[PDB]
Protein backbone atom coordinates (compact mmCIF):
# COMPACT_ATOMS: atom_id res chain seq x y z
CA UNK A 1 0.00 0.00 0.00
CA UNK A 2 0.93 3.92 0.11
CA UNK A 3 1.15 5.43 3.39
CA UNK A 4 1.89 8.76 4.23
CA UNK A 5 2.15 10.57 7.32
CA UNK A 6 -0.35 13.59 8.49
CA UNK A 7 0.37 17.18 7.93
CA UNK A 8 -0.95 18.26 11.50
CA UNK A 9 -2.31 22.36 12.18
CA UNK A 10 -3.92 23.23 15.73
CA UNK A 11 -5.63 26.67 15.88
CA UNK A 12 -8.71 28.04 16.85
CA UNK A 13 -11.73 28.91 15.15
CA UNK A 14 -11.29 32.56 15.91
CA UNK A 15 -8.92 34.41 17.26
CA UNK A 16 -8.57 33.82 21.03
CA UNK A 17 -9.77 35.93 24.17
CA UNK A 18 -9.04 34.95 27.51
CA UNK A 19 -12.75 33.65 28.78
CA UNK A 20 -14.68 33.77 25.61
CA UNK A 21 -16.02 30.77 24.16
CA UNK A 22 -14.20 29.38 20.79
CA UNK A 23 -13.13 26.12 19.37
CA UNK A 24 -9.95 24.54 18.91
CA UNK A 25 -9.03 22.64 16.22
CA UNK A 26 -6.63 19.74 15.21
CA UNK A 27 -6.77 19.88 11.55
CA UNK A 28 -4.86 16.39 9.55
CA UNK A 29 -3.93 16.09 6.11
CA UNK A 30 -2.19 14.34 3.74
CA UNK A 31 -2.61 11.15 5.13
CA UNK A 32 -2.76 7.06 4.14
CA UNK A 33 -5.01 4.64 5.08
CA UNK A 34 -7.67 6.84 6.91
CA UNK A 35 -7.69 5.16 9.84
CA UNK A 36 -5.68 7.79 12.63
CA UNK A 37 -6.44 8.03 16.07
CA UNK A 38 -6.55 12.07 17.26
CA UNK A 39 -6.65 13.76 20.39
CA UNK A 40 -7.21 16.88 21.98
CA UNK A 41 -5.35 17.56 25.31
CA UNK A 42 -5.92 20.54 28.40
CA UNK A 43 -2.68 20.17 30.87
CA UNK A 44 -1.61 17.16 29.23
CA UNK A 45 -5.06 15.35 29.75
CA UNK A 46 -7.81 13.70 27.06
CA UNK A 47 -10.63 16.33 26.45
CA UNK A 48 -13.76 13.92 26.18
CA UNK A 49 -16.00 16.31 24.31
CA UNK A 50 -14.79 15.99 20.79
CA UNK A 51 -16.28 15.63 17.20
CA UNK A 52 -14.81 15.51 14.06
CA UNK A 53 -15.70 16.01 10.37
CA UNK A 54 -16.84 13.59 8.21
CA UNK A 55 -13.75 11.89 6.24
CA UNK A 56 -12.74 12.84 3.29
CA UNK A 57 -9.93 13.13 0.99
CA UNK A 58 -8.27 15.54 -1.56
CA UNK A 59 -6.77 15.18 -5.47
CA UNK A 60 -3.99 13.25 -4.74
CA UNK A 61 -6.58 10.85 -2.41
CA UNK A 62 -4.78 11.57 0.58
CA UNK A 63 -7.04 12.14 3.33
CA UNK A 64 -7.85 14.78 5.68
CA UNK A 65 -9.99 15.44 9.05
CA UNK A 66 -10.62 18.06 11.43
CA UNK A 67 -11.15 17.30 15.16
CA UNK A 68 -12.96 20.06 17.64
CA UNK A 69 -14.36 20.94 20.32
CA UNK A 70 -15.64 24.10 22.37
CA UNK A 71 -13.28 25.86 24.59
CA UNK A 72 -13.04 28.93 26.47
CA UNK A 73 -8.94 29.73 26.73
CA UNK A 74 -7.41 31.46 29.84
CA UNK A 75 -3.84 32.60 30.25
CA UNK A 76 -2.74 29.30 32.41
CA UNK A 77 -4.35 26.43 30.33
CA UNK A 78 -2.24 24.69 27.54
CA UNK A 79 -3.80 22.76 24.84
CA UNK A 80 -2.19 20.11 21.97
CA UNK A 81 -3.23 17.54 19.82
CA UNK A 82 -1.86 14.35 20.11
CA UNK A 83 -2.02 12.39 16.82
CA UNK A 84 -1.09 8.48 16.32
CA UNK A 85 -0.75 6.98 12.38
CA UNK A 86 0.58 4.23 11.25
CA UNK A 87 3.40 6.02 10.20
CA UNK A 88 4.26 7.55 13.33
CA UNK A 89 6.56 5.39 15.74
CA UNK A 90 5.60 7.43 18.43
CA UNK A 91 2.33 9.76 18.71
CA UNK A 92 2.88 13.33 17.39
CA UNK A 93 2.00 16.19 19.97
CA UNK A 94 1.16 19.66 18.49
CA UNK A 95 1.09 22.50 21.10
CA UNK A 96 -2.01 25.03 20.25
CA UNK A 97 -0.10 28.36 20.11
CA UNK A 98 -2.42 30.74 19.89
CA UNK A 99 0.09 33.36 17.27
CA UNK A 100 0.06 30.27 14.71
CA UNK B 1 -15.98 26.87 -11.87
CA UNK B 2 -18.46 25.65 -10.35
CA UNK B 3 -18.12 21.73 -9.12
CA UNK B 4 -20.50 19.13 -7.27
CA UNK B 5 -17.89 16.48 -6.13
CA UNK B 6 -18.73 12.78 -4.37
CA UNK B 7 -16.03 11.67 -2.36
CA UNK B 8 -16.58 7.89 -1.02
CA UNK B 9 -14.04 5.78 0.82
CA UNK B 10 -14.52 2.00 1.49
CA UNK B 11 -11.66 -0.12 4.10
CA UNK B 12 -12.24 -3.32 4.78
CA UNK B 13 -11.37 -4.30 8.34
CA UNK B 14 -10.74 -8.26 8.58
CA UNK B 15 -11.98 -9.46 12.11
CA UNK B 16 -13.36 -6.23 13.24
CA UNK B 17 -16.84 -6.57 10.93
CA UNK B 18 -17.58 -5.98 7.56
CA UNK B 19 -15.89 -3.03 5.32
CA UNK B 20 -17.17 0.26 5.95
CA UNK B 21 -18.28 2.70 3.82
CA UNK B 22 -18.21 6.34 3.91
CA UNK B 23 -19.25 9.00 1.40
CA UNK B 24 -19.16 12.73 1.52
CA UNK B 25 -20.62 15.32 -1.31
CA UNK B 26 -19.57 18.93 -1.94
CA UNK B 27 -20.42 21.65 -3.79
CA UNK B 28 -17.60 24.08 -4.17
CA UNK B 29 -15.81 24.03 -0.66
CA UNK B 30 -19.12 23.25 1.09
CA UNK B 31 -20.35 19.65 2.14
CA UNK B 32 -23.89 19.38 1.84
CA UNK B 33 -23.97 15.63 2.65
CA UNK B 34 -22.82 12.19 4.50
CA UNK B 35 -23.31 8.67 4.83
CA UNK B 36 -21.91 6.11 6.97
CA UNK B 37 -22.40 2.71 6.83
CA UNK B 38 -21.66 2.13 10.64
CA UNK B 39 -24.56 4.68 11.75
CA UNK B 40 -27.27 3.18 13.55
CA UNK B 41 -29.54 3.39 11.21
CA UNK B 42 -27.62 4.74 7.69
CA UNK B 43 -28.78 7.09 5.67
CA UNK B 44 -27.59 9.93 3.85
CA UNK B 45 -27.81 12.84 5.62
CA UNK B 46 -27.98 16.75 5.12
CA UNK B 47 -24.90 19.09 5.73
CA UNK B 48 -25.89 22.04 4.38
CA UNK B 49 -29.03 24.08 4.89
CA UNK B 50 -29.93 24.40 1.22
CA UNK B 51 -30.34 20.70 0.89
CA UNK B 52 -32.01 19.94 4.04
CA UNK B 53 -34.85 21.66 2.11
CA UNK B 54 -35.07 18.71 -0.21
CA UNK B 55 -37.84 16.87 0.61
CA UNK B 56 -38.92 13.19 1.77
CA UNK B 57 -38.13 11.39 -1.40
CA UNK B 58 -34.98 12.78 -2.30
CA UNK B 59 -33.59 11.46 0.55
CA UNK B 60 -34.92 8.23 0.86
CA UNK B 61 -33.66 7.82 -2.75
CA UNK B 62 -30.54 9.16 -1.79
CA UNK B 63 -30.34 6.82 1.35
CA UNK B 64 -30.98 3.90 -1.24
CA UNK B 65 -28.27 4.63 -3.70
CA UNK B 66 -25.64 4.95 -0.81
CA UNK B 67 -26.75 1.89 0.62
CA UNK B 68 -26.09 0.03 -2.53
CA UNK B 69 -23.23 1.41 -3.50
CA UNK B 70 -22.17 0.86 -0.01
CA UNK B 71 -22.92 -3.70 -0.88
CA UNK B 72 -21.31 -3.33 -4.04
CA UNK B 73 -18.46 -1.48 -2.43
CA UNK B 74 -18.13 -4.70 -0.22
CA UNK B 75 -17.53 -6.89 -3.20
CA UNK B 76 -15.30 -4.66 -5.02
CA UNK B 77 -12.82 -4.95 -2.30
CA UNK B 78 -12.92 -8.68 -2.34
CA UNK B 79 -12.61 -9.04 -6.36
CA UNK B 80 -10.07 -6.35 -5.92
CA UNK B 81 -8.00 -9.14 -3.22
CA UNK B 82 -8.58 -11.71 -5.30
CA UNK B 83 -7.18 -9.81 -8.57
CA UNK B 84 -3.85 -9.10 -6.32
CA UNK B 85 -3.89 -12.31 -4.95
CA UNK B 86 -3.72 -10.03 -1.51
CA UNK B 87 -3.94 -12.05 1.67
CA UNK B 88 -7.48 -12.37 3.69
CA UNK B 89 -5.49 -10.87 6.76
CA UNK B 90 -4.95 -6.97 5.17
CA UNK B 91 -7.03 -3.82 5.48
CA UNK B 92 -7.48 -2.00 2.28
CA UNK B 93 -9.15 0.66 0.78
CA UNK B 94 -10.94 1.89 -2.25
CA UNK B 95 -11.72 5.59 -2.97
CA UNK B 96 -13.68 6.83 -5.71
CA UNK B 97 -14.01 10.49 -6.93
CA UNK B 98 -16.94 11.76 -9.15
CA UNK B 99 -18.69 14.56 -10.16
CA UNK B 100 -19.15 17.30 -12.50
CA UNK B 101 -17.90 21.08 -13.31
CA UNK B 102 -20.59 23.73 -14.59
CA UNK B 103 -19.30 25.99 -17.42
CA UNK B 104 -20.77 28.97 -18.42
CA UNK B 105 -23.36 27.93 -20.66
CA UNK B 106 -25.00 26.06 -17.96
CA UNK B 107 -23.38 22.82 -19.42
CA UNK B 108 -20.85 20.25 -18.49
CA UNK B 109 -17.40 21.70 -18.58
CA UNK B 110 -15.86 18.77 -17.01
CA UNK B 111 -16.83 15.45 -15.67
CA UNK B 112 -14.83 13.11 -13.19
CA UNK B 113 -15.38 9.19 -12.60
CA UNK B 114 -12.00 7.83 -10.89
CA UNK B 115 -10.81 5.66 -8.39
CA UNK B 116 -7.59 4.63 -6.28
CA UNK B 117 -6.82 0.97 -4.77
CA UNK B 118 -4.38 1.20 -1.59
CA UNK B 119 -4.25 5.07 -2.39
CA UNK B 120 -2.96 4.45 -6.04
CA UNK B 121 -5.11 5.24 -9.18
CA UNK B 122 -7.13 2.61 -9.98
CA UNK B 123 -9.17 3.29 -12.81
CA UNK B 124 -10.47 6.71 -13.94
CA UNK B 125 -12.86 8.05 -16.93
CA UNK B 126 -11.10 10.02 -19.82
CA UNK B 127 -11.68 13.66 -20.14
CA UNK B 128 -13.83 12.90 -22.77
CA UNK B 129 -15.93 10.48 -21.27
CA UNK B 130 -15.73 7.76 -23.56
CA UNK B 131 -13.01 5.92 -22.68
CA UNK B 132 -10.78 4.59 -19.74
CA UNK B 133 -7.30 4.42 -17.79
CA UNK B 134 -6.26 1.79 -15.72
CA UNK B 135 -3.40 1.29 -14.08
CA UNK B 136 -2.32 -1.94 -13.80
CA UNK B 137 -3.73 -5.74 -14.83
CA UNK B 138 -6.00 -5.59 -12.48
CA UNK B 139 -7.59 -2.45 -13.34
CA UNK B 140 -7.80 -3.57 -16.80
CA UNK B 141 -9.77 -6.70 -16.43
CA UNK B 142 -12.17 -3.58 -14.89
CA UNK B 143 -11.67 -1.73 -17.89
CA UNK B 144 -12.79 -4.69 -20.68
CA UNK B 145 -15.84 -5.43 -18.60
CA UNK B 146 -16.79 -1.59 -18.18
CA UNK B 147 -15.73 -1.43 -22.48
CA UNK B 148 -18.32 -4.07 -23.68
CA UNK B 149 -21.30 -2.84 -20.85
CA UNK B 150 -20.55 0.66 -22.77
CA UNK B 151 -20.21 2.20 -18.89
CA UNK B 152 -18.78 5.20 -20.26
CA UNK B 153 -21.71 5.96 -22.36
CA UNK B 154 -24.02 5.62 -19.55
CA UNK B 155 -21.77 7.89 -17.11
CA UNK B 156 -21.34 10.59 -19.81
CA UNK B 157 -25.24 10.72 -19.67
CA UNK B 158 -24.89 11.27 -15.89
CA UNK B 159 -22.37 13.87 -16.14
CA UNK B 160 -23.79 16.21 -19.11
CA UNK B 161 -27.43 15.57 -17.17
CA UNK B 162 -28.53 14.90 -13.85
CA UNK B 163 -25.22 15.70 -12.40
CA UNK B 164 -25.32 19.52 -14.18
CA UNK B 165 -28.94 19.81 -13.62
CA UNK B 166 -28.29 19.21 -9.71
CA UNK B 167 -25.59 21.42 -9.27
CA UNK B 168 -27.26 23.97 -10.89
CA UNK B 169 -30.21 23.55 -8.72
CA UNK B 170 -27.95 23.26 -5.51
CA UNK B 171 -26.31 26.64 -6.46
CA UNK B 172 -29.88 28.18 -6.73
CA UNK B 173 -31.47 27.17 -3.74
CA UNK B 174 -27.77 27.87 -1.77
CA UNK B 175 -26.77 30.98 -4.03
CA UNK B 176 -26.76 33.10 -0.46
CA UNK B 177 -23.42 31.62 0.47
CA UNK B 178 -22.48 29.08 -2.41
CA UNK B 179 -22.59 32.16 -4.91
CA UNK B 180 -21.75 35.01 -2.85
CA UNK B 181 -17.64 35.00 -1.39
CA UNK B 182 -16.85 35.97 2.19
CA UNK B 183 -14.14 38.37 1.97
CA UNK B 184 -11.02 37.82 4.39
CA UNK B 185 -10.45 39.53 7.52
CA UNK B 186 -7.14 40.52 7.18
CA UNK B 187 -4.13 41.70 10.05
CA UNK B 188 -0.59 41.45 10.75
CA UNK B 189 1.35 39.81 13.93
CA UNK B 190 4.74 40.99 15.08
CA UNK B 191 6.72 38.56 17.25
CA UNK B 192 10.74 39.70 17.97
CA UNK B 193 12.64 36.20 17.06
CA UNK B 194 15.73 36.58 17.97
CA UNK B 195 17.67 39.86 20.18
CA UNK B 196 17.78 41.42 16.35
CA UNK B 197 15.15 39.61 14.38
CA UNK B 198 11.49 39.65 14.02
CA UNK B 199 8.91 37.57 12.52
CA UNK B 200 6.05 39.35 10.54
CA UNK B 201 2.88 37.36 10.11
CA UNK B 202 -0.06 38.21 7.76
CA UNK B 203 -3.47 36.98 8.59
CA UNK B 204 -6.02 36.01 6.63
CA UNK B 205 -9.67 34.70 8.64
CA UNK B 206 -13.33 34.11 7.60
CA UNK B 207 -13.27 33.49 4.16
CA UNK B 208 -15.02 31.78 1.53
CA UNK B 209 -14.54 30.05 -0.90
CA UNK B 210 -11.25 28.31 0.27
CA UNK B 211 -8.65 29.90 -2.81
CA UNK B 212 -6.53 32.92 -1.85
CA UNK B 213 -2.83 34.23 -2.60
CA UNK B 214 -0.99 35.50 0.34
CA UNK B 215 2.30 36.66 -0.58
CA UNK B 216 5.07 39.05 1.45
CA UNK B 217 7.51 41.81 -0.65
CA UNK B 218 10.16 43.42 0.36
CA UNK B 219 11.25 46.55 -1.46
CA UNK B 220 8.17 45.40 -4.12
CA UNK B 221 9.71 42.03 -4.29
CA UNK B 222 8.35 38.54 -3.77
CA UNK B 223 9.66 37.00 -0.82
CA UNK B 224 8.54 33.51 -2.32
CA UNK B 225 11.74 31.49 -1.29
CA UNK B 226 11.71 32.99 2.98
CA UNK B 227 7.83 32.75 2.89
CA UNK B 228 6.69 30.55 5.44
CA UNK B 229 3.12 29.64 4.40
CA UNK B 230 0.67 27.05 5.94
CA UNK B 231 -2.00 25.44 4.26
CA UNK B 232 -5.37 27.11 3.80
CA UNK B 233 -7.25 25.36 6.93
CA UNK B 234 -11.12 25.13 7.90
CA UNK B 235 -11.92 26.61 10.82
CA UNK B 236 -14.73 24.74 11.11
CA UNK B 237 -17.69 26.73 10.53
CA UNK B 238 -17.53 26.29 6.81
CA UNK B 239 -14.86 29.61 6.43
CA UNK B 240 -10.80 28.94 6.13
CA UNK B 241 -8.23 30.43 7.31
CA UNK B 242 -4.56 30.88 6.35
CA UNK B 243 -1.11 32.77 7.18
CA UNK B 244 2.05 33.62 5.47
CA UNK B 245 5.36 34.37 7.84
CA UNK B 246 8.76 35.58 7.19
CA UNK B 247 11.35 36.48 10.09
CA UNK B 248 12.91 40.13 8.86
CA UNK B 249 15.79 42.18 10.69
CA UNK B 250 14.59 44.43 13.55
CA UNK B 251 13.87 47.95 12.21
CA UNK B 252 13.51 47.17 8.54
CA UNK B 253 9.78 46.16 9.26
CA UNK B 254 8.64 49.16 6.76
CA UNK B 255 9.83 47.17 3.92
CA UNK B 256 7.58 44.59 4.02
CA UNK B 257 3.91 44.30 2.86
CA UNK B 258 1.34 41.37 2.81
CA UNK B 259 -0.68 41.10 -0.51
CA UNK B 260 -3.97 39.25 -0.20
CA UNK B 261 -5.86 38.42 -3.48
CA UNK B 262 -8.94 36.02 -2.55
CA UNK B 263 -12.02 36.72 -4.91
CA UNK B 264 -14.30 38.51 -2.36
CA UNK B 265 -12.11 41.51 -2.53
CA UNK B 266 -12.49 43.93 -5.72
CA UNK B 267 -9.17 44.67 -5.36
CA UNK B 268 -6.03 42.53 -3.09
CA UNK B 269 -5.47 44.38 -0.48
CA UNK B 270 -1.52 44.92 1.33
CA UNK B 271 -0.76 45.52 4.74
CA UNK B 272 2.08 46.70 6.70
CA UNK B 273 3.45 46.97 9.91
CA UNK C 1 -27.23 13.87 -6.10
CA UNK C 2 -26.13 10.57 -6.61
CA UNK C 3 -25.81 8.18 -10.12
CA UNK C 4 -28.02 5.36 -9.77
CA UNK C 5 -25.01 3.67 -12.20
CA UNK C 6 -23.24 1.52 -9.20
CA UNK C 7 -19.44 0.58 -9.46
CA UNK C 8 -18.76 -3.09 -9.96
CA UNK C 9 -15.27 -4.24 -10.34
Amino acid sequence: MIQRTPKIQVYSRHPAENGKSNFLNCYVSGFHPSDIEVDLLKNGERIEKVEHSDLSFSKDWSFYLLYYTEFTPTEKDEYACRVNHVTLSQPKIVKWDRDM
Amino acid sequence: SHSMRYFDTAVSRPGRGEPRFISVGYVDDTQFVRFDSDAASPRGEPRAPWVEQEGPEYWDRETQKYKRQAQADRVNLRKLRGYYNQSEDGSHTLQWMYGCDLGPDGRLLRGYDQSAYDGKDYIALNEDLRSWTAADTAAQITQRKWEAAREAEQWRAYLEGTCVEWLRRYLENGKETLQRAEHPKTHVTHHPVSDHEATLRCWALGFYPAEITLTWQRDGEDQTQDTELVETRPAGDGTFQKWAAVVVPSGEEQRYTCHVQHEGLPEPLTLRW
Amino acid sequence: ARTELYRSL
